[PDB]
């Protein structure tokens, strides 16, 4: 990877998977009868893992600002993030991409815990665009978390809607495989979404709305479309220029 | 005979608890729920045994019988600690010939089954 | 380790210039104060600014440890620290820095906090200042620690710890204190493993700490900044006895009147403030003002930001924070209180909202 | 209905797309059932 | 003491604490919009029962037991049902009709053959007005209601909200009202049946008042209820959190000697 | 004070009052002689020196006090600012139902409706 | 669904989304009863405890413990009786109707063999 | 029952079946109190924690810990008095009564005394 | 002296404990009555830090405790009244204390002659 990074180039790198290398670096201790610690690991299984990670960097314009990203996969047991290994690999990453069977069984692929997961660098690494129609949305999400278990029949009118966006909203990001999406794809479902112009469709049918959407948009506003993978920026216009083109997809 | 009076008991037992434990939720029960609660708490107590007791298989055939095809459904909980007993003085008094054929032949034919249904509803009336 | 002659006999409070702290959290002079919180909270910020007003007000340099220091991070903190212009590369810097990433092996994990804190120990004994020494992360430390005795071949402790986890904290901490030449305070970054305040770890670390700075992602959230959390943020260095009567009957009163209005939040969401007696209700919409006042601009965020930052004389959220409990700045409006410095701060905004 | 209920029916069928939003349309509708109770046992269900 | 067990053992009543603390706020909520109940029905009872003070009309019993079909909000059915003995002591043959089942199970365990007729889906939404009639009038119907000497509505009366009343209130019949000591004082102009309609609707309008002073009552009630719920499983919590952290902690140890011991051999 | 329906109370001092009451529209004031009237199916007014502000109603009972106070009591209720077409299309299966117990509640409909046309 | 078609996938994730709600709510029934339930969750609790039992199956092997005739079930069938139980075209048989049986022809087979 | 004999004995098991009903249901009474336990059960719970009380003995030698002068009950002393209780024929007497005390004279006495 | 003025005193706090954690019911004027008490009594073992009192003075307190003496003090004048009641023995009851300084002990000669001392301040 680091020969892409140090020519001016970019790679990304996935480990899959970590906890399988620990274990490999367990064997070769014990047998060389090195002393164990927590779960017959060396002291060094820290230190293992973090002259690993370390390595993954964005490099400064006098290196060529070549790039490494880093992909490690971690398999926990039961869930558990306070077994020895995922500890250290948690503390040396920028956050985690979290994953559950409960939500994978609900149907909700990619299985990702949203409350779980976090990006330290985050904001910083988003398409602006994207990070402009979607600043509320980790906050409605938040909220649609905290008045959950009132999914059960006389609910007011203002959580009642928080459920309305919830659903919806968490359906928007149910994602089938190998089909990732073009950001100025994205960006068109995010806003439908969180501006509130798919509370009135149900919650089945938030399938076949992206599908029909997104077809739509390219032949009849493929120019809006273009402005966001070429500019990634939403102009002031191109705010009314999709809040219309929406709203003649919604009522029709 | 144990074999063919004890039909699906084991399984019954479990859906008792089964029952039994959706009755802590303290919500009205229905006749069906009723009715297999009241027969799996008189099963439970009609297994039990005081040590150094053990009893032969045509005492425990005509108890489970008993049970199982439900004539002890309407009997005080209690109480079917004094059935037993009075069931078996009876039994052995009375139709003692189906008790040494239960023993010599192991098996209920047809016609045991009904001596032997007869005779438990005519003790259960006292 | 400064002899038991060489000793403090008093405990005394370090100004740091931040409302909340001073107030609610006070320092230690030559203390060490257990920082709290990972990312989104200004952590970096806040750490800066204290570099700047320890170094402006009292007139003490500070030296920054990172110890198992994520490199990226070290290339955030030493660009932002130049962009901030607390580091001046043409001029001169306020702070010293010295890391220890995690990339290098256990030996140097484990000694990096040593390294620093001898840099520090310099300027309380040779130029007898009033020094910040900063750690992060005190609790890697103690993991490196860790790992150096097990491949030393030593039998674990409990929960795998090294044997000798209370003395090496010991020969650390016992060197950051006040001398009769000066003072060495400490802010400590404390992680906390499987969140168990009762894992040896944590355990062993706040045997030292005098008090806890909590920063929290529900205060940067209501777009309070500094981020510290009024409540959690406590100073085992606020006691009537040895901040005053004033300073501390103040300070209790105000959380007192935090505490009522925290517990009143969810009665609100319900029945509305139509369910609240005149003596309820009057300080309800009083601790609004309060959880406001607590929110003050930086000087070091003035970059980010633009705001005109205000260091707060201790003297100054003694008394401002007294007249309003009493009820005299009532008729002023919420949005006053919001992001300014003293009370007179208070008073020549509100004219701006006035007319 | 009776004179008892009188003015409600007098109330109902002038109860019957205005002031109706909650208050009324719910003043409308009563979900109460009787029944009559003999020798412990009872005598059977009806709405109200 | 496994560590299997307090981990769920843990969660269940985090659980708990959740739902208890909905309730706490659902019922709040609830409160409000049954105070507005309280206060209209509450003054459409100093209209009506007002003519009555100057008449002041002073009283085969009909008693009226009025709660909901809801439980989980404690002593609200067990303690009204006891007051309502209290006074079922005094005349053993007085019939009753029940609001609600919760106080209908209460009595029909107790005075089994009492009571004649019983009402339910009640203490869902706020009372009205259209229900008071309704039950008025089936009370008039087939339990023909002026034709008793004596009548009285049993209900629980919202003190505070941490704490309710069982109470009672009279409910006068025709006759009483003709014979009023200070009727002859108003000039009320025979012309058939008069005093019996005001009866069969003083019955409606006092039952409903009662109902939603109970109901009122007893949201109340379960509002303070469930709060305390809350405290306990947050206490609760805090405890069976401190005993994880210890069986985790030994689980750790217990786990780690097997295997020092298993290698200096 | 002293005027009430069951979800919304109204008034509190009052220089006259005007009532439909059994027998004919009828006038309370200042001292009036204690009386108990049911309140038909009509309009409804209050004073204040020289105010005009007249309800409808739905009907129930009036009470005058012999410490004066006037209590009247009804269930439904501005004049004109409140109830045409609304009326209108009501009274026509209003009518319908009555040609049908279940037409007899009807026959109150009738009454009830003819009256408020006149408004 | 590459590998077993669209319909295939969307019944077998039905079903377990189904049995995931029915799993999630056993805390509620438990404290609050079955009562305490909204009219959708009530159906899917229903339809969630026939399709339980529809997933046990006499083996042939186990003979000696049900006394039962082992009962083999063909791919197709299996997910057009699930898919039908699914839509709600089966409500009305009772739960016992779907324990220890094999295809859907048994479920109807019993369903009338008991209420006889 | 061959050696202290069937009434004891009896007297014995009647007690446990008592003290682990309370047991069994520690937790509905913590989360929802005694309001939602049946009759029957709330019987056992307000006769349990009467008979867990009237276990409970004044010591001599713990003297300097209870206050009260110890006292020792005798072993037919025991069975009555505990056979009595069981047999509900003191259910009308406050749950404080049956605190360290001796036997079940003492229990009487120091009612009438609190009845006071 | 403490001892005979602090009858029990333990396991009443003890199981006072118990039992106002289960308020949070009903009105029960029976104990809700002992309740305006155990609130009294741990108010009264409030203690200010370097804050040593001699027995002497402490047993009044408990007297006034377990007495109920202080019952129609308000809550927030319990530890307030401590200060005044001291004030009013130290120059007036000033053989009890010295009596109860030498002995240790307390005839029924010395209590009457302090239940004296404790109602005539609950007046001034």
């Amino acid at each position: 990877g680091e020969w892409f990074r140090d020519n001016g180039k970019h790679a990304l790198i996935v480990y899959d998977d970590l906890s399988k290398q620990a274990v490999a670096y367990r064997q070769l201790s014990l047998l060389l009868r090195r002393p164990p610690g927590r779960e017959a690991y060396p002291g060094d299984v820290f230190y293992l893992h973090s002259r690993l990670l370390e390595r993954a960097a964005k490099l400064s314009e006098k290196e060529g600002s070549g790039s490494l990203t880093a992909l490690p996969v971690i398999e926990t047991q039961g869930g558990d993030v306070s077994a020895y290994i995922p500890t250290n690999v948690i503390s040396i990453t920028d956050g985690q991409i979290f994953l559950e069977a409960e939500l994978f069984y609900k149907g909700i692929r990619p299985a990702i815990n949203v409350g779980l997961s976090v990006s330290r660098v985050g904001s910083a690494a988003q398409v602006k665009a994207l990070k402009q129609v979607a600043g509320s949305l980790k906050l409605f999400l938040a909220q649609y978390r905290e008045v959950a278990a009132f999914a059960q029949s006389d609910l007011d009118a203002s959580t009642k809607q928080t459920l309305v966006r919830g659903e919806r909203l968490t359906q928007l990001l149910k994602q089938n495989q190998y089909s990732p999406l073009a950001t100025e794809e994205q960006v068109p479902l995010i806003y439908a979404g969180v501006n509130g112009h798919l509370d009135g469709i149900e919650l089945s049918r938030i399938g076949e709305f992206e599908s029909s959407f997104l077809s739509y948009l390219k032949s009849n506003h493929n120019e809006l479309l273009t402005e966001i993978r070429e500019k990634g920026e939403l102009s002031k216009e191109l705010l009314a220029s999709l809040k219309s083109a929406t709203e003649s997809f919604v009522a029709t | 005979a144990l074999k063919q009076v004890a039909g699906s008991l084991k399984l019954f037992l479990a859906q008792y608890r089964e029952v039994a434990a959706f009755a802590q939720f303290g919500s009205d029960l229905d006749a069906s729920t009723k009715q297999t609660l009241v027969r799996g708490e008189r099963l439970t107590q009609l297994l039990k045994q005081n040590q150094y007791s053990p009893l032969a298989t045509e005492e425990q055939v005509p108890l489970i019988y008993a049970g199982v095809n439900g004539h002890l459904d309407g009997i005080e909980l209690s109480r079917i600690g004094e059935f037993e007993s009075s069931f078996l003085s009876y039994l052995k008094s009375n139709h003692n010939e189906l008790l040494t054929e239960i023993r010599e032949k192991g098996e209920l034919s047809k016609e045991l089954l009904a001596s032997l249904k007869s005779a438990t509803e005519s003790f259960v009336a006292t | 380790p400064p002899s038991f002659a060489e000793q403090s006999t008093s405990a005394e409070i370090l100004e740091t210039g931040i409302k909340v702290v001073d107030l609610l959290a006070p320092y230690a002079r030559g203390g060490k104060i257990g920082l709290f919180g990972g990312a989104g909270v200004g952590k970096t910020v806040f750490i800066q600014e204290l570099i700047n007003n320890i170094a402006k007000a009292h007139g003490g340099f500070s030296v920054f440890t990172g110890v198992g220091e994520r490199t990226r991070e070290g290339n955030d903190l030493y660009r932002e620290m130049k962009e901030t212009g607390v580091i001046n590369l043409e001029g001169e810097s306020k702070v010293a820095l010295v890391f220890g990433q995690m990339n290098e092996p256990p030996g140097a994990r484990a000694r990096v906090a040593l390294t620093g804190l001898t840099i520090a120990e310099y300027f309380r004994d040779e130029e007898g200042q009033d020094v910040l020494l900063f750690i992060d992360n005190i609790f890697r430390f103690t993991q490196a620690g860790s790992e150096v005795s097990a491949l030393l071949g030593r039998i674990p402790s409990a929960v795998g710890y090294q044997p000798t986890l209370a003395t090496d904290m010991g020969l650390l901490q016992e060197r950051i204190t006040t001398t009769k030449k000066g003072s060495v305070t400490s802010v400590q970054a404390v992680y906390v493993p499987a969140d168990d305040l009762t894992d040896p770890a944590p355990a062993t670390t706040f045997a030292h700490l005098d008090a806890t700075t909590v920063l929290s992602r529900g205060i940067s959230e209501l777009g309070i900044y500094p981020a510290v959390d009024p409540l959690d943020s406590k100073s085992r260095l606020l006691d009537a006895a040895v901040v005053g009567q004033e300073h501390y009957d103040v300070a209790s009163k105000v959380q007192e009147t935090l505490q009522t209005y925290k517990s009143l939040q969810d009665i609100i969401a319900i029945l509305g403030m139509d369910e609240l007696s005149e003596q309820d209700k009057l300080t309800v919409e009083r601790a609004r003002k309060i959880q406001r006042f607590l929110s003050q601009p930086f000087a070091v965020a003035e970059v980010f930001t633009g705001i005109p930052g205000k260091l707060v004389r201790l003297k100054d959220t003694v008394a401002s924070f007294k007249a309003v409990l009493e009820g005299k700045y009532d008729n002023i409006p919420e949005h006053a209180f919001y992001m300014v410095g003293g009370i007179e701060d208070v008073v020549a905004k509100a004219e701006k909202l006035a007319a | 209905m009776s004179y008892a209920a009188y003015l409600n029916v007098a109330a109902q069928a002038i109860r019957s797309t205005e002031l109706q939003t909650a208050s009324v349309t719910n003043r409308s509708q009563t979900d109460a059932f009787y029944t009559q109770y003999k020798n412990a046992s009872e005598p059977t269900p009806m709405t109200k | 003491a496994t560590l299997k067990e307090v981990e769920m053992r843990l969660k269940s009543i985090k659980n708990i604490e959740k739902i208890t603390k909905t309730m706490k706020i659902v019922a709040s909520t609830r409160l409000s919009k049954a105070e507005k109940a309280k206060i209209s029905a509450k003054k459409m009872d100093e209209a009506e029962q007002l003519f009555y003070k100057n008449a002041e009309t002073k009283n085969k019993e009909l008693i009226v037991a009025i709660t909901s079909d809801k439980g989980l909000c404690g002593s609200i059915h067990s303690q009204l049902a006891k007051a309502v003995r209290r006074h079922l002591n005094d005349q053993p043959n007085a019939d009753i009709v029940t609001i609600g089942d919760k106080i209908k199970m209460q009595l029909l365990r107790t005075h089994p053959n009492n009571i004649k007729l019983s009402i339910n889906g009640i203490g869902k939404d706020a009372p009205t007005f259209q229900e008071s009639a309704l039950i008025a009038d089936k009370l008039l119907s087939v339990m023909k209601a002026g034709t008793y000497p004596k009548i009285s509505i049993f209900y629980n009366d919202p003190v505070s909200s941490l704490s309710f009343e069982p109470s009672e209130k009279p409910i006068f019949n025709a006759k009483t009202i003709e014979q009023s000591p200070s009727f002859g004082k108003f000039e009320i102009d025979t012309d058939a049946n008069v005093p019996r309609d005001l009866f069969e609707y003083t019955l409606a309008n006092q039952m409903l008042t009662a109902m939603a002073q109970g109901y009122a009552a007893e949201i109340s009630a379960r509002r303070n209820a469930m709060d305390n719920a809350s405290k306990n499983a947050g206490d609760m919590i805090n405890r069976y959190s401190i005993l994880y952290n210890r069986t985790r902690q030994a689980v750790i140890t217990n786990e780690l000697v097997d295997i020092i011991t298993g290698a200096s051999s | 004070l002293q005027f009430a329906l069951p979800h919304e109370t109204l008034y509190s001092e009052v220089t006259q009052v005007n009532l439909p009451a059994k027998s004919g529209r009828i006038g309370v004031l200042a001292n009036h002689v204690p009386t108990v009237e049911q309140l038909l199916p009509g309009v409804v007014e209050v004073m204040e020196g020289s105010n005009s502000k007249k309800f409808f109603i739905s009907g129930g009972f009036a009470t005058v006090q012999p410490d004066s106070q006037l209590c009247v009591t009804a269930i439904e209720a501005p004049l004109e600012s409140f109830s045409e077409n609304i009326k209108n299309l009501l009274a026509e299966a209003k009518k319908n139902v009555s040609s049908s117990r279940e037409a007899a509640e009807a026959a109150i409909q009738v009454e009830v409706l003819e009256n408020l046309q006149s408004v």
